[PDB]
């Protein structure tokens, strides 16, 4: 009981929270990336 | 969006067409001046 809750699961909570924090700050990019396309499209519109 | 704002966008897409068009069927043309002084320089 205390082997497995202990190595199995607080260490794989931990790997699988760094995990997802290292993936929300790759998404800011895609973020920056997204605000700026839109405004060129706009300005596009705005041209025509 | 910098091409439309005056620039090859509306400069070339007439350019293109009306030079080559102009060109092309003049120097044919000239050539039929050719083509008829060799005819009557032949029969």
């Amino acid at each position: 009981m205390l082997l497995q809750a202990q190595i199995e699961a607080e260490r794989a909570r931990a790997a699988h929270y760094m995990s997802g924090a290292g993936l929300q700050d790759s998404k800011v990019g895609t973020e920056q990336a997204k605000a700026r396309a839109l405004a060129s499209q706009a300005d596009m519109t705005d041209l025509n | 969006f910098l091409e439309q704002e005056s620039g090859v966008q509306q400069a070339r897409k007439r350019e293109l067409q009306q030079a080559q068009s102009e060109a092309q069927g003049k120097l044919a043309m000239l050539n039929s001046q050719l083509k008829r002084l060799d005819e009557a320089t032949s029969a």
